[PDB]
């Protein structure tokens, strides 16, 4: 099933996934995708952080769930 | 070079700011908020505070910030009086896709360069906007960027009862100098400042000596992130 990724660029990006591929997972492709690896993000999801360990599943991360990625952007 | 000039260091500051000053509200490091969504998107969230004030429980959920769940929103905006912005521009830039796309990896190769943070302060108790920027005319002149800011003023008087906001430059003597990555640092120690007391004046908090001012800014940026050396998660504050 598809899912997205907003993040702090908007640069909203497409990413199918499944109802249990896990954080680092999602984390493994956006590095897949754009380049930068599971440590240096941090997923949202309804206001609660994405702790590294879990699956969608858990969270109920259903098709298109707007999801949201957090960089460290140096100014 | 200094631990202040991430975006999520600024949040943190911002929950800091919360928590040692009630009235403040933190900052959404989610949304672009560039010199291109620069204006729109303070229009847009100090409108939806007086959306709030009305009972509202759908306008909330659509401006959230996406770090924040949007009843905690919505309380956060019931209750605050100062709106801070900190805007990122970069003189070598003047579209929001570019200034962005330079972002989208300015993240991956990480390096900073050219960029600086600026800050605008909102603040509906005094109906005032302050400007303040580390090295004062480095986005805009002091005198269109004001125009620009009375243009903000006028249409927040307009969303806000009691005439348009007031309007005060922060930066008025020059507090950076030449390579220093510093001005999240120095957007912190204004809000700080300022949020102890909205009329002062920085000229008198400044020294007139540079190095002892880079030594006081390096003081409050160690005070600082040891104040914040227990602030983990990136959600917006419970209370």
């Amino acid at each position: 099933m598809q899912i997205f990724v907003k993040t702090l660029t908007g640069k909203t990006i497409t990413l199918e996934v499944e109802p249990s591929d896990t954080i680092e997972n999602v984390k493994a492709k956006i590095q897949d995708k754009e380049g930068i690896p599971p440590d240096q993000q941090r997923l949202i999801f309804a206001g609660k952080q994405l702790e590294d360990g879990r699956t969608l599943s858990d969270y109920n991360i259903q098709k298109e769930s707007t999801l949201h990625l957090v960089l460290r952007l140096r100014g | 070079p200094g631990r202040l000039e991430d975006n999520e260091h600024l949040f943190q500051f911002s929950c800091l700011m919360q928590n040692k000053h009630r009235r403040v509200l933190p900052i959404d490091i989610c949304n672009p908020l560039t010199k291109f969504n620069f204006l729109e998107c303070i229009c847009n969230c100090l409108m939806t505070k007086q959306s709030v004030n009305v009972n509202e429980t759908d306008m909330c959920e659509l401006f959230c910030p996406p770090t924040c769940t949007p009843e905690n929103y919505r309380r956060l905006l019931c209750t605050s009086s100062v709106f801070p912005f900190v805007m990122w521009h970069d003189p070598s830039a003047d579209t929001q896709e570019a200034m962005l796309t330079k972002m989208d990896q300015t993240m991956s190769s990480g390096r900073v360069g050219n960029s600086h943070w600026v800050l605008v302060i909102v603040d509906i108790e005094y109906r005032c906007v302050t400007f303040f920027d580390s090295l004062c005319d480095y986005v805009a002149s002091p005198q269109q960027m004001r125009e620009q800011l009375e243009g903000l003023a006028v249409s927040l008087g307009a969303i806000y009862p009691k005439s348009p906001f007031q309007v005060r430059i922060g930066s008025t003597v020059k507090v950076q100098s030449p390579g220093e990555f510093t001005c999240g640092a120095w957007c912190c120690q204004f809000l700080a400042w300022y949020l102890e007391n909205p009329d002062f004046d920085l000229e008198e908090k400044v020294p007139t000596n540079p190095s002892e001012r880079r030594a006081l800014l390096a003081d409050f940026i160690s005070t600082t992130e040891q104040a914040m050396s227990r602030y983990s998660s990136l959600s917006w504050p419970t209370t």
